[PDB]
């Protein structure tokens, strides 16, 4: 299961 | 609570990727501000880096002013200009429909914000309705860009040498608005910020994108379904029923080479020509100004 907010949450960092 | 010398902390107004945003007062000036707090003890400190990027951006139209940076008790502190609602907030207040005139008013400013950021050697990498805020008061007609949490240099400040091409990258940014290159694991460049804006603009036109609400068992599977849907949706199908400029804009962004300097001025002129053919005036009367 993945929450539907997976498509709109910011992912990663400056790296 | 007393922050710096002259700032009073009020209630929380926001939470992004890290820290929290509070209403504040500049007690000395008599002006409301936003105060970002980050716990000094955090695992991955980011506020100091973000404040460095905001300081390099200072002088730009629609870049929030930084008023103060420092550390106070258990917190790193960045005091900024208080901004208004996000474009996502305003989209909800307008029943998730923007008039063509509002979308074109916004496109003009948003292309300019992204250009300005690129001129300071950074890519934003998180272009989405949540990260553009309208100003307040005399700044009520200005679109601001925020959230430099994923921002990074795409070129040396001195040489303007572009970062190298790289593949097999994790998704960075927001899946819904991510460029096809980002989905394919390609290093982000100037083109990817503009491609993302292209999807934001069609999101405003449509009320949703055809790759929203895809069922999957995993984040990575969700991202891949989004990727597959984007790659299998022709730009002319995405943009069907809307002025051709939206399709021309997305075709131009998808044609850019990794290290190409976008023709920002061409992309603005596309929308500006359409604005004129519609007989709209640049009076900054947005849909949400009509709310009674
Ligand atoms: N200067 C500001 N004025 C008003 N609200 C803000 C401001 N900065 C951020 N916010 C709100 O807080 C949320 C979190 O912001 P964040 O992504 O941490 O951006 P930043 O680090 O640029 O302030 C935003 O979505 C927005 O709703
Ligand atoms: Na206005």
């Amino acid at each position: 299961y993945t929450p539907s907010s997976a498509s709109t949450v910011s992912v990663g960092s400056s790296e | 609570l007393r922050v710096g010398n002259r700032y009073r902390l009020g209630r929380k107004i926001g939470s992004g990727s890290f820290g929290d945003i509070y209403l504040g007062t500049d007690i000395a000036a008599g002006e409301e501000v936003a105060i970002k707090l980050e716990c000094v003890k955090t695992k991955h400190p980011q506020l100091h880096i973000e404040s460095k990027i905001y300081k390099m951006m200072q002088g730009g139209v629609g870049i929030p002013t930084i008023r103060w940076c420092g550390a106070e008790g258990d917190y790193n502190v960045m005091v900024m200009e208080l901004l208004g609602p996000s474009l996502e907030d305003l989209f909800n207040f307008c029943s998730r429909k923007f008039s063509l005139k509002t979308v074109l008013l916004l496109a003009d400013q948003m292309i300019s914000r992204i250009e300005y950021i690129h001129s300071k050697n950074f890519i934003h990498r998180d272009v989405k309705p949540d990260n553009f805020l309208m100003g307040l008061g005399k700044k009520g007609n200005l679109v601001y860009i925020i959230d430099f949490g994923l921002a990074k240099k795409y070129r040396d400040a001195r040489t303007h040498q572009h970062i190298p091409y790289r593949e097999n990258k994790n998704l960075t940014g927001t899946a819904r608005y991510a460029s096809i290159n980002t989905h394919l694991g390609i290093e982000q460049s100037r083109r990817d910020d503009l491609e993302s804006l292209g999807y934001v603009l069609m999101y405003f036109n449509l009320g949703s994108l055809p790759w929203q609400g895809l069922k999957a068992a995993t984040k990575r599977q969700k991202y891949e379904r989004i990727s597959e849907k984007k790659m299998s949706t022709p730009i002319e199908v995405l943009c069907k029923g809307y002025p051709s400029e939206f399709a021309t804009y997305l075709n131009f962004c998808r044609s850019l080479r990794f290290d190409d300097k976008p023709d920002y001025s061409y992309l603005r002129q596309l929308f500006r020509n359409l604005f004129h053919r519609q007989g709209f005036s640049y009076d900054y009367v947005f849909d949400w100004n009509m709310l009674k």
